[PDB]
């Protein structure tokens, strides 16, 4: 949690939004994934969203489905992912690390133990994609007990009650969904979110990051202009991985370029 | 906030992305409203009778029980239009879609029967039907794929994950996550997020209601047990529902034992899996040690759903229903028995239920017992599988 | 000497070797006796209801008639156990065999459906069933052959003559000529020597009786026409029988036109063949100029019997029933139509009947008419044939 | 008809039964069939039964089914058969010739015209295998009008009424069936027929010939001893044809031997 508070405070001072890439851990292998993540950071990522490969990623479009599949083809397991996360935090003191989980991987060996492991390795937040606020109780309790921010989704059509729930229960950042559907750069969000962003601030919600379908610098700037604290980009990053599987050199170069450009767009 | 309890004890819930909660809430509202609407009920009854052929026969099987104190009846859902009980609930769900103003249907299918049921309901009622099917299933189930296409449905192969039923299920939900204002997700078993386990039960409960009336008429008393094969749980909960409060009536659910429980190659998560969260519910599932969803294996392709409906896990927990397993070989023997001695070719799924009834009888042939087996489907679709087993066997 | 008139006008008779006359006389006696026996009638009704699933639905088909003044119902014999109307009469004949003290059944089959019906009736009632099938049919109908074997029947390939249905028919009679004290010949259509045309009619007449009651209930009046596909004539005479004395009700029989009447490649002897004597009766048949029996050709394999029942030829002659033909392509279009717009996959046989109804409607869309089509069978068995036609067609 | 009367009178004087082979006309070809028939006669046949190939011979076992099939494979037609019959009679003045027909071939171009053609070519009798006495009226009338004997079947179980019908309506000879079933040497008749033979004589029936399953000299002698006027053998003759298809020489030799032996057995 507190890594986010410090980041948001600092960005506030730097007059900048946060740019936050997503990748699947272990895609396309453990070693290449670690180098990918280091590159994201070096190129200007303000925080990370990291997916643990799961057999049933039902909020993800094909780009991320395929990322899940590539990690599985390299034999990547949650245990290996947690080793990766320990190493990532061992290298980088302050950057907020958030996991993108599905429920069964959290519940599998006990919800409390899951969040305890997260705390041990230095994770800052967890978003469980198939747990709605209605089911969130044991997840958010476990998270807070272990100093993990539980990340809640605010859909573009959220009603007042849902805004108040997300505002009260959330920590770290509030996930502002661009649109309905599943992750994917091929679908840009087309709903204005400034009313949600204002109401979340009124209710003292954690700062909002816009996510889903963000693939270009103009969208980062738009999110900041609408009042959001920053933006998350997943599919567009993962597409660069997919594109460059045959050339780790070109892969990192293109990741660096893309993240650099996207982070630059976050300057107010 | 819901109208109905999303849980059966510890099992069930609504584990879907936040974006889908209004879809579930809408569908629950619509169902509750429909169940009170005499016009909706009349439309449903009209389709069940004049289109699907309800009520279905209750057939007394004399040859196979001769010389024992077992009396065995088969509830003949194999005679329903489409050749399986799945038809009952697709007609109900198609009406619910119409009630909500939707003109499009999404369905998943593994072995194909739910896709076919979804397609036929959609064709009758003028709905645009799209059906997700694992690419490995599409390749394996050409006949059912063609039936669905003949009935005007779009069949969409799914290449993600394991390219089988669970992956189809995911795709259907991904689509619904963007399309739910215009499209209804016609889920194919008594499982998934609330309200589907409740809805599918209520739209199958006529199986047990009719069974009750038929057995009272023929025998003057309730059955000692009703027995059904348990994939996700729809045909079984359809048979059980009306007897739950009749505490003298045994409710026996039969999961596929596959090559044998001890081999791990089976489809019996209720008794031999582990509880997890998937496809919107907390339920026993087939899963790896580290929580990845696994295969549900049976000689019967229709027992591919890797979990089980939450009401079954609940009824088990409180001891109201008992769950057992039957292996591939046992199911095969039951299939051959019914063909030869009663002239009915049963679904291999339903063969699991029959095999358990036959075991109840044979183990204790002097025990007086009145049993109903839910023959949920006909077995024409299975004759090639069986042929190949018998040939490879030197039989 | 017989109890009943063996002729319908000029058509019918008992053209069997002298040795078989006592068999026909015995069977006639037994039938007449059974028809007066309330116990036999109750046993028959019990099997039809609790085993085969009668009564069958009468389904109103709205989508396919929208925008016209045709109201069309389908009598759903496709929902009967076995998936075709043939089941009704095999249960009756199996009971007649039992009445006469016989424990063995002989049957012929071409496309396999009658063999399957004969096998299932025999398995239920504990009769030893042997089924003659032309070797060319055996090779072409592996699925049905296996169904018959699963149900414990012996399937005997026939290699004589043209190795198809007519040759199977001969073999069955040759066997019966030596075995009739212990074996009953369960003939599969409303044709052959007296008393079979009469018997098969009476054991199918519930189709029309139910249709009558159902249409009165739903519409408050009789249908303007009932329409059925005519092979040897059983499903059609089953539908027609109860309406014969209702002179306002049209009785329309549809023979297969095959590639077109003008091509000679068809199965419509009633209207386009020539009267001859074969398989025990005087009737229109497919035959060469010099009197050898010919092929009855249709896209539908089940329309292979090279003649037609004598009561049909009679009802035609007096103008009580009208007979028409439908070509392969017309039947195919009807098959596709029903699948897509009603979600029912019809037998290609029954597709001929549907196609004619659809023509009645389309030709004169503002004509008020209430039609029933007898959907005598389901079309699962046909999906490969249709698939292959559509593919070869670039469709 | 009258050829039979003269034959039966003469055999009565010679103290002999009649031996009467059956063959299918045109089996295995027209020319070979004509030579076969001439051989039967030369070897001692007292009369002939000749089958016109038919697509549906439902009173015949496999041996004769196969004879029908061989004639069809040689393209033999009823028209060609009638040409054969004309030639056979042109060669042999007195031997009774009986046809074994099925109903559709008789009815096909008119029953009356059929029997008129028979009369023209010199046929003496016609047996229509699938016409029972109940259906015989137009057949037997047509036959008598054209001086053709209508041959009626007397089954081994015939009741009194049937014996009287067969006795009254028949001419030429009465067919005394050995047994139920269909033609075939593989099944010998096992019912004693002497009671039928006596009752047929009492009712002034045409002389009886026993047929079905006769394949050996002892059976010919048995028929004569039981009071019958003779015996018909089909399958056993046709089997010799089937056996010897590859050698017309051996075929005729074996036919000659067999008929000679069978005719010898007819001496009282
Ligand atoms: O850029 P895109 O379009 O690929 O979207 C980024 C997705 N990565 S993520 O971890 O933020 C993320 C966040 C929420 C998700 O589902 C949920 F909303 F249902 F919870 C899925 C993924
Ligand atoms: O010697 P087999 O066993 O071949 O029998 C000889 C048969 N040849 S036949 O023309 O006399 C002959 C006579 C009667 C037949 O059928 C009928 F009785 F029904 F009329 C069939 C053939
Ligand atoms: C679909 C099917 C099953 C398994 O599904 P349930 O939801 O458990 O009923 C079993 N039997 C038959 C015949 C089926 O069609
Ligand atoms: C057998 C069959 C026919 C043809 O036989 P009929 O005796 O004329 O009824 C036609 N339709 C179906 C479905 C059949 O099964
Ligand atoms: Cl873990
Ligand atoms: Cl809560
Ligand atoms: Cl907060
Ligand atoms: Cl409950
Ligand atoms: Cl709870
Ligand atoms: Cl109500
Ligand atoms: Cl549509
Ligand atoms: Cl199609
Ligand atoms: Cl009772
Ligand atoms: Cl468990
Ligand atoms: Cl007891
Ligand atoms: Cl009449
Ligand atoms: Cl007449
Ligand atoms: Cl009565
Ligand atoms: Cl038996
Ligand atoms: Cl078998
Ligand atoms: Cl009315
Ligand atoms: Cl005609
Ligand atoms: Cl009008
Ligand atoms: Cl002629
Ligand atoms: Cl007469
Ligand atoms: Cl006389
Ligand atoms: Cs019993
Ligand atoms: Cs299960
Ligand atoms: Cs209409
Ligand atoms: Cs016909």
């Amino acid at each position: 949690m507190e890594r986010y508070e410090n980041l948001f405070a600092q960005l506030n001072d730097r007059r900048e939004g946060a740019f936050v890439p997503f990748v699947t851990l272990g895609d396309p292998g453990i070693e290449q994934s670690l180098k990918i993540i280091d590159t994201l950071i070096d190129a200007g990522a303000d925080a990370l969203e990291l997916g643990v490969p799961f057999s049933d990623p039902l909020a993800d479009g094909p780009t991320i489905q395929n990322a899940n599949l590539r990690a599985f083809a390299a034999g990547v397991t949650p245990a290996q992912c947690f080793e990766m996360l320990a190493l990532i935090r061992e290298k980088h003191p302050t950057i907020p690390i958030g996991l993108l989980m599905y429920a069964n991987l959290v519940f599998n060996n006990g919800i409390d133990a899951f969040y305890a492991r997260c705390e041990q390795v230095g994770v800052d937040s967890v978003l469980v994609a198939d747990v709605p606020v209605e089911e969130s109780a044991p997840f958010r309790q476990a998270a807070l007990r272990h100093n993990i921010a539980p990340i809640f989704i605010c859909p573009p059509n959220a009603d007042d009650d849902l805004l108040r729930q997300v505002a009260s229960y959330g920590r770290g950042y509030t996930y502002l969904l661009s649109r309905s559907g599943v992750t994917g750069a091929e679908n840009r969000g087309a709903l204005p979110l400034h009313h949600l962003i204002e109401k979340l601030k009124e209710y003292h919600a954690a700062p909002a990051l816009q996510g889903f379908g963000i693939s270009s610098p103009e969208q980062v700037s738009a999110a900041v202009r609408a009042g959001a604290a920053g933006a998350i980009s997943g599919s567009a990053i993962v597409k660069i991985i997919e594109k460059n599987l045959a050339s780790p050199k070109q892969m990192l170069a293109e990741l660096r370029s893309f993240v650099s450009a996207m982070k630059a767009a976050s300057r107010a | 906030t819901t109208l109905l309890n999303p849980y059966f004890g510890e099992f069930g819930g609504m584990y879907v992305p936040q974006i889908l909660m209004p879809a579930l809430n809408q569908l629950e509202e619509a169902f509750v409203s429909a169940q009170k609407d005499p016009e909706f009920q009349a439309q449903f009854a009209d389709l069940l009778k004049n289109y699907a052929g309800r009520p279905t026969a209750l057939t007394k099987c004399q040859n196979i029980t001769a010389g024992t104190r077992t009396t065995l009846y088969l509830k003949r859902e194999d005679l329903l239009h489409g050749g399986a009980h799945k038809t009952n609930q697709v007609l109900g769900q198609a009406l619910l879609a119409k009630r909500m103003g939707k003109s499009e249907i999404i369905a998943e299918t593994g072995a194909g029967q739910h896709g076919v049921a979804s397609a036929l309901a959609s064709a009758l009622l003028g709905l645009k039907c799209r059906i997700y099917m694992g690419a490995k299933d599409v390749e394996r189930q050409s006949p059912n794929v063609f039936r669905m296409r003949l009935m005007g449905a779009e069949v969409i192969p799914v290449h993600s994950g394991s390219a089988t039923l669970k992956d189809a299920c995911n795709e259907a939900l991904r689509d619904w996550s963007g399309s739910y204002e215009t499209a209804h997700y016609m889920l194919g078993t008594a499982a998934g997020p609330h309200p589907y386990p409740t809805i599918v039960r209520e739209f199958q409960r006529m199986i047990g209601e009719e069974t009750k009336a038929q057995i009272l008429d023929k025998e003057g008393r309730l059955p000692d047990a009703v027995i059904a094969c348990v994939g996700g749980g729809s045909n079984a909960i359809g048979m059980f529902a009306d007897f739950i409060n009749d505490t003298s009536v045994g409710l026996i659910g039969v999961e596929p034992g596959g090559h044998g429980i001890e081999t791990g190659e089976h489809g019996a998560p209720l008794k031999h899996g582990r509880v997890g969260i998937y496809f919107g519910m907390k339920a026993p599932m087939m899963q790896t040690a580290d929580g990845q969803i696994e295969e549900s294996y049976s000689i019967s392709a229709g027992l591919d759903f890797p979990s089980v409906g939450p009401q079954h896990a609940y009824l088990n927990s409180i001891g109201r229903a008992d769950y057992v397993s039957i292996t591939d070989d046992e199911a095969l023997e039951a299939f051959k028995t019914l063909c030869r001695h009663e002239g009915i070719i049963p679904a291999l799924e339903s063969s699991h239920a029959l095999a358990h009834a036959l075991k109840m009888m044979r183990e204790q042939p002097e025990k007086e017992q009145l049993l109903v087996v839910n023959l949920a489907g006909r077995g024409d679709k299975d004759i090639f599988t069986v042929h190949d087993i018998l040939k490879a066997r030197g039989e």
